[PDB]
């Protein structure tokens, strides 16, 4: 089901976006704990929250780039699929 | 289960299926440009100057 | 039941936490007995309560680190499992 | 119940059915403008100056 | 964000070539229809001149 194939890709884009909401929240939560731990003077733990904080950001970027990569590859099937049919009518003209 | 994911998210297979797609993409897009190859005939068989008279009579009519 | 597999791990986290409550109480109880035995002048027994007191603390830390280790390993199945499916649609694009 | 609403207010389906409607909308409206294509014939076949005398 | 700004511009003009790609393919097929319209009547003209000959 090639339509459902292009449907499925467009489906997964929403899952990838959904998680990107979730980790964004946890990123700020970790940053709040860091800010507290600095005020605790627990600067060890504070920079550890900061370490875990920026631990998510790379993973969000990992998602975004995978999303963009698949959007571009859908389009190549949209554009490609019409080109293919254009070729067959030019074959009908020839014969 | 980590073993079963790693069997089928194997980076040996991720890199294969990603390289294969790119070759087919450039195969198809260039096969669209040769599908628009005929401008080279249109720009060649018709070079007709004479209508500069047809222009200039319109142009003096416009003038 | 891979969901129940990730469920089960999340279940055991609560048992591990439950015991960590229990030994925390006994730790303080032992410390109270030490404080008494010092006032008894039974400083032998007093430092023995202290010995048994800190005997628990290592065991609590043993639990906490085992908990953290399994939380991290759940996440690797969460993140890993979505990566696997991403790979299969890129295989669908290719074919 | 939140699960059962979220099954059928799924944003995977909201965005599908919203995109589909827009394509059909531009398909129909442009198919109305080619349904009014004949002005190009009317403005072409009649160019009659002579009635400036009649004016 | 002039980096991103010129990137939108990059993606902007990324479409224009593709529109031109379409337009030229359209014109090419319109011309090739006409060659079957004109060609098809020529073919029949040839057969009645064959009927005249025989």
């Amino acid at each position: 089901e090639k339509a459902n194939l292009i449907t499925n890709a467009k489906v997964h884009i929403h899952k990838l976006n959904l998680v990107n909401r979730n980790y964004t929240k946890r990123a700020e939560i970790s940053r709040k704990n860091a800010k507290i731990a600095l005020r605790r003077g627990e600067k060890t733990r504070a920079k550890n929250f900061l370490i875990q904080y920026k631990s998510y950001n790379a993973k969000i970027d990992r998602s975004n780039n995978i999303r963009s990569k698949i959007e571009r590859q859908i389009q190549a099937i949209e554009e490609g699929q019409l080109i293919s049919q254009t070729g067959s009518i030019f074959e009908g003209i020839r014969d | 289960e980590l073993k079963y994911i790693a069997t089928e998210a194997s980076p040996a297979k991720v890199a294969e299926i990603a390289e294969d797609s790119d070759v087919y993409v450039s195969e198809i897009e260039e096969a669209a440009d040769i599908l628009a190859g005929d401008p080279e005939i249109d720009l060649g068989i018709d070079v007709t100057d004479e209508l500069n008279q047809l222009e200039t009579e319109l142009l003096l009519s416009q003038g």
